């Protein structure tokens, strides 16, 4: 934001907008993946107990 | 969180984001199903008694 | 509790509590 | 005024594997008990090095001078006092010049008319037969006056001092550092690292480098240094607990 | 309200909901640097004993210095400071590769030559100027000392010349120059004429023919590492609050409090395992200190039925409740909860909260 | 495209295209996770009768 | 007549049929450069309401016009939104613009206290305290009509 | 390969550019929008 002028930073900081939702929604999409594995075994769990 | 992870203490980069609509909505909604679903597990493991 | 935004929240059931369910179960069965 | 030392014998160099140096500070960060990966210029480990002897001798060889060259000297007395850099020596280009005396460090830039054998004739200086002219001069440094050991200390060598020069964007980069030895003439089974030493904004290019030791014969002490190249490679830096760099990897020696 | 309008409803229904994030804003900003002491000394070269002529203006290269334009600038001694290439105000700012100062005297009538795109006997003979002259020029007159009662005819500028010189071009050719069409040998003859004529300046001279010192300080664009720059100002230190903390030319927020690690001796950062900054060393007195962006949150109303009632609480989820009122109390290991009432008897849960807390409408 | 010609349109339309096919391409990601559980769910009901 | 670039002049132009063909295929204007809109459809839309500036610089700042510039001329006298929605339009005004004896008419303002809000409109003439010491009365050191 | 010769006045280049208008751009001679290629110009007042 401080090296160049407001014409084109938003062109700059586009980048990193894109790359930083791209980072963000593939975490929450193995936590999605994951969570349903635990569930396979919590409710195995449930019926042993 | 919403913005800070992203665009944290600028208020530049936070105008850009909301140009987005709802992601940030979603994205926070899509971890709170995660978060109550693991109450629900310990729950029906140990309160069968 | 981290810096950039990051949080993790408690279970509802503590450490402590859980173990109280698991002595229950026990001493019934038992 | 020069006089040429063409008193040597030509000798074939001995190659020398070069068992743990070659690792430095690649910036200034502290970091505690961490293991990071960093790709730059290093020395590879167990590369084949250049064995040359100063006696009888009088070896001042032109090396070439590309992505950087490492220097190691076990040297007593002090033998070895500066280099010169540059891509001409004959006064059409700036040469950077460096020596060290017993009185200071001296650094300059200036189209020196080298000759073909720079040296200083000696304990006391006598003969600051390195250049002859001085006239077009862009940059001078000069540190804090010391004294040292001038003396002809014998026996094995005691001191060993490893210097690593590289050119980054016109800037050039020095590293310093000393670490007593007890061997006859190989490099200690050890590890240390290179502290850096100063940063310089010469902004002139290298291409070769030229070492630096009645008018015709002498005699001097028995005198080892090595000289090394390097490449571009990735290692593993592994920081303690304190900041210091205590161990280090190179990724393509081998398998594993 | 805001869950009322978060939800998108008029209708809100029993639960725990989340809106609302918290944040704390800096109070002021902060700027530490070094104590600046390689100043080049630009005393010497305004107070010289004797400048150089206009004929054989002096060409003096400044480098690795700091150029403090400031006491050059408040200085009243010069009569005008005329500055083309770039704003006078922001020298100090932009860092520049080297300077070149040309240092000369001439009188008051060619100061209008000086200037670049102008058309003159000193803009035409000796001095040129480029159409994108970026350099800099500062003129002040000096007639007490310059001037002689009898004359002082040391000084000389170019009478007559062959042809019009580039811009930074000097020349010492003092031979006989022939305007007319005959060759002129020896030292004197017909159309003879002398390159090199005397400046006699003496204080019953007004304004324009008394001798005036000028020197340029121009300078060259980035084909070098920058080095040749003013001073960077420096501020007082503040701890234990949050600030726009800048160091040594980074930006960033946090409290700055006093940290027991032990750097080495050239080190300046501190990082952890995440790469990011959680150290600094102060650049005027060398200390380790320890960095924590001001905290932050967010909001969890927790609210009955609508048509049950109205009254609502406010849970901070992970914070401290010791700086709570930037925006009844009570600490729990999820927080604190302000706005509930703690009491001692044990019912079953209805709006958990975390860790064995949950809240519940009752008497 | 009533506003500017054909050749600045593109530019202007291609990012469109882009943010589309990531709505969609969420939307139908979340509805595989989704159906997967409530398969879970259809093959335990099957078991009980 | 053109004023200065200080008082250049704003006019609205509203309930009108404006033909932009004929600007179009004019060869008087020597530089034409839109950014909102294709120079093509201008013809094709309707606006709520039109401004025109006009006023006379020199012929080599004209690129400092370009909106959301820095420089001079882009910050000291004039200042165009980062939005900016229209046309630039430039031609040669030598023959009835110059004079031999100085067209001194044309003045712009040279410093200022800060940078301009944009579309930003100042017949201010008050002196400006270039040094530090303070400057009063109407004439001093380092107090430059501005 | 192809070669397009004629003249045009020193001031009214800038109107040969593909994208680009202007009456001779718009009814004397254009180009395509994907034109792939190479516009040069030199002054030749001496001779035409």
């Amino acid at each position: 934001l401080s090296r160049l002028d407001k014409v084109e930073a938003e062109v700059q900081i586009d980048r990193l907008i894109t790359g930083r939702l791209q980072s963000l929604q593939t975490y929450v999409t193995q936590q999605l993946i994951r969570a349903a594995e635990i569930r396979a075994s919590a409710n195995l769990a449930a019926t042993k107990m | 969180d919403c913005t800070m992870y992203i665009c944290g203490d600028s208020t530049e980069c936070s105008n850009l984001l909301l140009q987005y609509g709802s992601f940030c909505t979603q994205l926070n909604r899509a971890l709170t199903g995660i978060a109550v679903e693991q109450d629900k597990n310990t729950q029906e493991v140990f309160a069968q008694v | 509790q981290k810096f950039n935004g990051l949080n993790v929240l408690p279970p509802l059931l503590t450490d402590e509590m859980i173990a109280q369910y698991t002595s229950a179960l026990l001493a019934g069965t038992i | 005024q020069c006089v040429n030392f063409t008193t040597r014998t030509q000798l074939p160099p001995a190659y020398t594997n070069s068992f743990t140096r070659g690792v430095y500070y690649p910036d200034k960060v502290f970091r505690s008990s961490v293991l990071h990966s960093t790709q730059d210029l290093f020395l590879p480990f167990f590369s084949n090095v250049t064995w040359f002897h100063a006696i009888k001798r009088f070896d001042n060889p032109v090396l070439p001078f590309n992505d950087g060259v490492y220097f190691a000297s076990t040297e007593k007395s002090n033998i070895i006092r500066g280099w010169i850099f540059g891509t001409t020596l004959d006064s059409k280009t700036q040469s950077l010049l460096i020596v060290n005396n017993a009185t200071n460090v001296v650094i300059k830039v200036c189209e020196f008319q080298f000759f073909n054998d720079p040296f200083l004739g000696v304990w006391m200086e006598s003969e600051f037969r390195v250049y002859s002219s001085a006239n077009n001069c862009t940059f001078e440094y000069v540190s804090q006056p010391f004294l040292m050991d001038l003396e002809g200390k014998q026996g094995n060598f005691k001191n060993l001092s490893e210097f690593v020069f590289k050119n980054i964007d016109g800037y050039f980069k020095i590293y310093s550092k000393h670490t007593p030895i007890n061997l006859v003439r190989g490099l200690p089974q050890g590890f240390s690292a290179l502290e850096p030493l100063v940063d310089l904004p010469i902004g002139i290019n290298i291409t070769r480098f030229q070492t630096l030791l009645s008018s015709s014969g002498w005699t001097a002490g028995a005198a080892a240094y090595y000289v090394g190249y390097l490449q571009p490679r990735t290692f593993l830096l592994k920081y303690n607990e304190n900041g210091t760099i205590t161990d280090a990897v190179d990724c393509a020696l081998d398998p594993l | 309200s805001e869950t009322k309008c978060t939800l998108k409803s008029f209708t809100v229904e029993k639960g725990i909901y989340q809106t609302s994030n918290f944040r704390v804003q800096p109070t002021e900003s902060i700027v530490r640097f070094p104590n600046i002491t390689n100043l080049c000394p630009f005393g010497e070269v305004f107070n010289a004993t004797r400048f150089a002529s206009v004929y054989a203006w002096n060409r003096k290269r400044i480098s690795n210095c700091v150029a403090d334009y400031s006491v050059l600038y408040n200085s009243a001694s010069f009569s005008t400071f005329k500055c083309y290439g770039v704003s006078p105000t922001k020298l100090n700012d932009l860092c520049f590769t080297n300077v070149y100062a040309d240092s000369f005297v001439i009188r008051g009538d060619e100061v209008r030559q000086i200037a670049p795109g102008q058309t003159g006997k000193i803009a035409d003979y000796n001095y040129k100027l480029p159409d994108d002259f970026t350099g800099c020029v500062i003129a002040w007159n000096s007639n007490n000392l310059d001037s002689k009662v009898g004359g002082n005819h040391n000084y000389l500028y170019r009478l007559f010349r062959k042809s019009n010189l580039k811009p930074f071009e000097r020349d010492i050719s003092t031979e006989i120059y022939q305007a007319g069409s005959t060759p002129c040998n020896g030292v004197k003859g017909f159309n003879c004429y002398f390159p090199l004529q005397s400046y006699g300046f003496q204080p019953t001279y007004g304004v324009g023919y008394q001798p005036y010192r000028v020197v340029v300080l121009s300078f060259e664009l980035l084909h070098a590492p920058a080095t040749v720059c003013g001073p960077k100002k420096s501020t007082n230190l503040v701890k234990n609050k949050c600030v726009n903390f800048n160091f040594n030319g980074l930006t960033g927020t946090g409290v700055l409090t006093e940290s027991n690690k032990k750097f080495l001796p050239f080190q300046q950062f501190g990082r952890d395992i995440a790469d990011t900054t959680d150290a600094v060393r102060d650049p005027q007195t060398l200390e380790i200190l320890d960095i924590t962006p001001c905290s932050f949150g967010g909001v969890s109303v927790i609210t009955p039925g609508t048509n049950t009632s109205n009254q609502v609480a406010v849970l901070y989820q992970g914070v401290n409740c010791t700086e709570v009122p930037v925006a009844n109390v009570f600490q729990t290991r999820a927080g604190c909860l302000i706005g509930a009432e703690y009491v001692n008897n044990s019912y079953e849960c209805d709006i958990p909260i975390g860790a064995g807390i949950c809240a519940s409408y009752q008497t």
